[PDB]
């Protein structure tokens, strides 16, 4: 199979993916918000004041070019972005800078108290508008509370302007900031220790752009532009100069913001809100927690663990405590051992005190016998004999015994042939043996521990009528074996062992068809 | 389920007989023990979510090799069922607590937990970290004997496992 | 078989919840009078052979068909079974007293003991008359405040009432 | 800024009255419960950077557009920004639950943030998201029973959850 695509374009695929490292893979994608490490201060327009533009410094010791670029620094933040002709120019206080005699602060303050200042920020404005102005000039930063204000305006009237002018130079933030030696500047566009939320905002009001100017000489005049927002203690406007509207345009801040739809979905039928509903369910939360849940919702089947149990009524017969009985033993769990023996062996009937078996008891106390032999003692005895197989049908009797002795059911019709015939031929003690001779009864019971019912769980080798056999041949908790009831001691067992079932199943495979 | 009361009940009727002196002694004692345990079960459940998290954690902390692509510890439905089984844990030891016996681990939990962990071949060794995080937490948690209580239920629950 | 503990326990479990603190305080205070209730258990195993010979000799007293050739506790094999089923009704009902739950009463005693009775021919009127004349036996000693510190303990003797009822209701 | 007594104050001095007796007992179990505020006071100041560091795990792996080339979090600078205006918010929060009143959130944290980060191009829904799992950290860490002695407090929980959710508000 020759080349699927020309090889110019492998090559231009192979370099696209090479410039990048990885290649193109999920995770090293670009950020949809595409946004370069310069676009909120290029958008701004604060890029020259808040970072491009250095730190001014001077101290005593200078040569000429510093000195000429500190004063034009000094300048253009001090008097606004105003122009200063040259028959404005302080050549005395320079003098003093240039000798020592003053550092920049000192420097700052004669500037701030000459009339270049009071004329263009003090002597046209509202005292709002002054105190503004002095606190980004001077400090580099906006007025944060009204407190501010009330203080400066009640320092000014009491003390006079020039009191005023130290407050803001005398101040320790503005000896933490610029100290004596570097000129002020705008300092609120980085986070420092003590801002506040609304000094970015405000500032950035204050604040024209590079070739905007606090100028006087405006049409409108000097007018405060925080006057209303510092007495609500709202932020500031963030609106910037027209001429920015052409950076970065690409950029997509709002990438998480969701459209809406045209129309909202509505439910008419369960109720008008569901869909949103269900909508905030599969999205909103994260997926783990809502499986979590969906798995431990309540079930419909409301289900018990002994339902099951409690509906064939043998929750006793499954949680008797399974009685052994070894050789050196106590008295009481001697006689609960009888107890238990008596009510399995003869059926939950009731033994009187004179048919009680003194004789085997006291064989199996000394260890003449073990549970087994006392279990084929018991069957051979009178009670059994009478109650289980003197008035009954061989049928009912071969039922019983695998109930009583084995704890289960017949399993098919040849274990009743087969009892029947070994009955007939060898008497009822052989027949007695069979089954506490059995393998069965060794394997589960085994000369030590008294039967139980066995066959209400599975049994390997049972027949799945096993336990329903067993479901109808045992009577409940309270239920007996007696052949005292009303009909007799009859026979329960001997159509479904014979037929092997109800005899529907045919009819229930062909109902699991069509219909 | 096998508690204190219901088994006296149990062995004085297996033996077919009242109940005696022994038989009330204990339901005495469990009937004291009620208090420890009923409060460690209200502070175990009070503090269900956080110590299911941190189980499910640990679990991953210790056995990072679950958690890549390819085994069980992988996909949102392992690990949500993950935190569904120590959850499950969790609501059974505060049963025993309440009941004052192993009856509901033994009925719920343990019952059939070797060839159900077999079949979907859920490493034993998992839950009994989980249930060592949760002895961790429930050592903070609780104080005195309620602490005692909680121990031996989660210490049954890990035995089981073990 | 439940108890009181076990009960709330399945069915917390039927809503894959745990227990909720109302449920935890029901809890705690039947364990906090759990005192009472050991008391009261106390007086149905103590008095028991008083219990059942006041029912019996009230029950032929009312029912004299019950004894004579014929009736349904004729010779000592009846009557001494008729009395044996009083001591386990009144056993199981001191079971249920100490559980808290007749669950033991509908799982052991009264599981097929209607049926029992059916197929027998046994009155179950009778019964259903005995178990009533146990209770008022019963409540006599329930309610006996010699010996014991006095309190409030209704609830004990309604509950035990509600007890022989439900065993009285599944016979008859 | 004000707290909880300076608020009361105010809204007395504003009708011209004393303190009534329930404005009284108000401030007095304030001040009675005033040691498990410091405790929850110091829960937070203690776990910050525990806080911070799980809010920012969370809020770029939820949020990976963030700190992905031309993301908001994507240089250093932008980093540190993120997570030291995480720090400020952490810190706002504290000291408007020791005051018992959000005045100083609000009046120096909160109030021009919003336009701050309009003005940025930040987004300030992830910026109200990262307050969120911040809240979430903070209280798994204020509920810490250890080293403190045990008692109630919902109060308190309750507040801080009301703080962090009016920093959420008002950031976004
Ligand atoms: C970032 C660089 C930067 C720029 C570009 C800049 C421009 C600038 N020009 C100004 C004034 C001015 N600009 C002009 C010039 C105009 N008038 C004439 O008719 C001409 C047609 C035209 C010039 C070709 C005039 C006359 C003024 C004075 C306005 C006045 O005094 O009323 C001012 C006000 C300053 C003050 O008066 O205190 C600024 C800030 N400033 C800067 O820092
Ligand atoms: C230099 C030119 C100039 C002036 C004069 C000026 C007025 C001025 N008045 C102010 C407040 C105030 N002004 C007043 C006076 C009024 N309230 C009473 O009802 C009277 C009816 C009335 C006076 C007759 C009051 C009471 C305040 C304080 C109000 C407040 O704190 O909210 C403030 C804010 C500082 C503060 O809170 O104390 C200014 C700046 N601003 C200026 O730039
Ligand atoms: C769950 C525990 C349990 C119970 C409750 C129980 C009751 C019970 N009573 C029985 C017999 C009996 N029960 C009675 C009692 C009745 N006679 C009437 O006169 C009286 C009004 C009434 C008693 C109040 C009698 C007379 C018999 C024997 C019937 C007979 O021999 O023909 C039987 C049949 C067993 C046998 O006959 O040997 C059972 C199963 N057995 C149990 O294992
Ligand atoms: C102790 C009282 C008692 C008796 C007597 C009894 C009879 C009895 N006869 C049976 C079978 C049988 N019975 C007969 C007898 C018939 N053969 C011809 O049809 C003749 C017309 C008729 C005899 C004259 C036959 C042939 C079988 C075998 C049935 C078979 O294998 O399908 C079976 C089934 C088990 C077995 O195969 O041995 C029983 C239970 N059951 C009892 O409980
Ligand atoms: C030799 C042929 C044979 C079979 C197959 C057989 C099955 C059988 N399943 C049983 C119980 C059960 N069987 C199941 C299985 C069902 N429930 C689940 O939800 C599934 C939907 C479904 C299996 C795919 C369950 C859950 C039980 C427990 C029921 C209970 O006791 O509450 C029982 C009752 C005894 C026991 O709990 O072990 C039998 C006898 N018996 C037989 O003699
Ligand atoms: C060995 C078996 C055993 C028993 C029998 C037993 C009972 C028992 N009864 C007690 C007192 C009590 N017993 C009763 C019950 C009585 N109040 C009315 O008079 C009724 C007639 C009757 C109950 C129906 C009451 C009300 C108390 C006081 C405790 C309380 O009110 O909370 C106490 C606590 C002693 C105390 O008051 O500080 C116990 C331990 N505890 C045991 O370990
Ligand atoms: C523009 C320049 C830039 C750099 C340089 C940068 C580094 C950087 N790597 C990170 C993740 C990480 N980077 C590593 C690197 C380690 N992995 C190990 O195999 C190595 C021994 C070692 C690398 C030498 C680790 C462990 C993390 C995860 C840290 C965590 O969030 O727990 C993170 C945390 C943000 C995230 O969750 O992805 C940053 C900020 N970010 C940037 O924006
Ligand atoms: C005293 C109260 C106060 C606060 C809190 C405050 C925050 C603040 N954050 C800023 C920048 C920033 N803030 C963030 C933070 C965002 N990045 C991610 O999107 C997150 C969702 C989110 C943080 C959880 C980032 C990335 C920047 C840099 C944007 C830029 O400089 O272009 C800035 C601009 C100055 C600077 O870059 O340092 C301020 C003033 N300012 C204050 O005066
Ligand atoms: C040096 C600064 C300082 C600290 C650190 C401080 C903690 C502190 N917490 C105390 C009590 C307490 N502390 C708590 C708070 C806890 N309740 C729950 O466990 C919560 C997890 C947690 C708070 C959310 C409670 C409920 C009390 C007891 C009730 C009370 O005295 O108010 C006490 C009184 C003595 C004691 O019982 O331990 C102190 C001194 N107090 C201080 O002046």
């Amino acid at each position: 199979m020759p080349a699927v695509v020309a090889d110019q374009y492998l090559a231009m695929a192979k370099e696209l993916a090479a410039s990048r490292f990885g290649g193109f893979t999920k995770e090293n994608i670009p950020s949809p918000m595409a946004q370069p490490e310069s676009y909120g201060r290029d958008r701004l327009g604060i890029a020259a004041v808040a970072t491009e533009n250095p730190k001014v410094t001077l101290r005593a010791p200078f040569t000429s070019e510093e000195f000429q670029g500190a004063l034009y620094a000094i300048y253009r933040h001090i008097f606004g972005n105003t122009y200063v002709m040259e028959s404005e120019r302080p050549t005395t206080a320079e003098s003093q800078l240039k000798d020592g005699r003053i550092t920049v602060r000192g420097f700052i303050r004669l500037l701030a108290k000459s009339e270049v200042y009071k004329s263009r920020f003090f002597q046209k404005t509202s005292q709002n508008r002054f105190i503004e102005l002095s606190h980004k000039l001077l400090l580099g930063r906006a007025p944060y509370d009204q407190a501010e204000i009330s203080y400066h305006l009640d320092l000014w009237n009491t003390q006079g302007y020039d009191a005023e002018i130290d407050s803001y130079v005398d101040s320790e933030e503005y000896l933490d900031f610029f100290g004596e030696d570097t000129v002020p500047f705008l300092r609120d566009f980085k986070y420092q220790t003590g801002q506040q939320g609304v000094g970015y905002s405000r500032l950035l009001n204050l604040y024209d752009g590079y070739a905007g100017s606090d100028t006087d000489r405006a049409q409108s005049g000097q007018k405060a532009r925080l006057n209303g927002t510092i007495a609500q203690a709202e932020p500031g406007s963030i609106e910037r100069p027209s001429a920015l509207q052409d950076t970065w345009k690409f950029a997509n801040p709002n990438y998480r913001n969701a459209k809406p739809p045209m129309v909202k979905a509505l439910a008419l039928e369960p109720v008008d809100l569901l869909f949103l509903n269900m909508a905030k369910d599969l999205t909103s939360v994260s997926r783990a927690e809502w499986l979590a849940k969906s798995y431990t919702q309540p079930s419909r089947y409301q289900q018990t663990e002994t339902f099951g149990q409690e509906r064939i009524g043998a929750v006793g017969a499954i949680e008797t405590p399974r009685i052994n009985l070894r050789a050196p033993f106590t008295s009481e769990e001697f006689q609960g051992a009888l107890y238990a023996i008596y009510r399995h062996i003869f059926g939950n009937t009731y033994v009187m005190e004179s048919e009680r078996p003194t004789t085997a008891e006291s064989q199996l106390k000394d260890g003449r016998i073990t549970v087994r032999g006392f279990i084929r003692l018991l069957a051979k005895s009178e009670v059994y004999k009478s109650r289980f197989f003197q008035k009954t049908s061989q049928n009912r009797f071969i039922e019983l015994s695998h109930k009583l002795l084995l704890g289960r059911a017949p399993y098919d019709q040849a274990e009743i042939s087969y009892h029947l015939d070994l009955w007939n031929t060898q008497g009822y003690d052989a027949e007695i043996d069979s089954y506490v001779d059995s393998e069965e009864y060794l394997d589960f019971f085994g000369e030590d521990t008294v039967p139980y019912f066995r066959g209400f769980k599975y049994q390997t080798g049972q027949s799945a009528e096993g336990f329903n056999r067993l479901v109808r041949l045992y009577d409940g908790w309270a239920g007996s074996d007696t052949d005292r009831n009303v009909g007799g001691q009859v026979a329960r067992l001997t159509a479904n062992l014979t037929r092997g079932g109800s005899g529907l199943e045919p009819f229930i495979v062909m109902a699991n068809s069509r219909r | 389920s096998r508690t204190v009361i219901t088994e006296v009940i149990a062995t004085a009727d297996s033996q077919g007989r009242f109940l005696n002196s022994t038989e009330l002694q204990a339901a005495f004692g469990r009937f004291e023990r009620a208090v420890p345990a009923i409060e460690a079960a209200r502070a175990l459940t009070k503090n269900q979510d956080a110590l299911v998290k941190g189980a499910v954690q640990a679990v991953f902390k210790k056995f990072p090799y679950v958690t890549q692509p390819g085994e069980k510890g992988y996909g949102d439905s392992n690990q949500a069922k993950c935190a569904r089984d120590i959850g499950y844990y969790l609501r059974f030891i505060t049963y025993s607590l309440v009941a004052s016996g192993t009856g509901p681990l033994d009925d719920y939990v343990i019952a059939g937990l070797r060839e159900v962990n077999r079949a979907f071949n859920l490493n034993p060794l998992w839950y009994i970290e989980a249930l060592n995080y949760i002895k961790g937490e429930t050592g903070k948690l609780l104080s005195g004997q309620s602490k005692t209580e909680a121990l031996l239920y989660i210490d049954h629950a890990i035995n089981a496992l073990s | 078989m439940n108890d009181v503990f076990t009960r709330a326990i399945a069915q917390a479990d039927l809503k894959g919840s745990f227990l909720l603190e109302s449920d935890l305080d029901k809890l705690a205070s039947f364990a906090k009078e759990g005192v009472k209730r050991l008391d009261a258990v106390a007086a149905l195993t103590n008095n028991a052979p008083a219990i059942i010979s006041d029912a019996a000799h009230k029950l032929f007293a009312e029912q004299q068909e019950l004894i004579q050739p014929g009736g349904n506790a004729y010779p000592h094999r009846r009557m001494a079974a008729c009395l044996r089923d009083m001591e386990i009704i009144l056993r199981y009902v001191s079971y249920a007293l100490l559980a808290g739950d007749a669950s033991v009463l509908d799982d052991r005693c009264l599981n097929g003991l209607r049926e029992t009775y059916n197929a027998l021919g046994t009155p179950t009127q009778s019964v259903a008359r005995a178990v009533q004349l146990m209770k008022d036996a019963a409540m006599v000693h329930l309610k006996s405040t010699a010996n014991v510190t006095v309190g409030d303990c209704s609830s004990l003797y309604s509950e035990a009432a509600t007890y022989f009822d439900k065993a009285a209701a599944s016979i008859a």
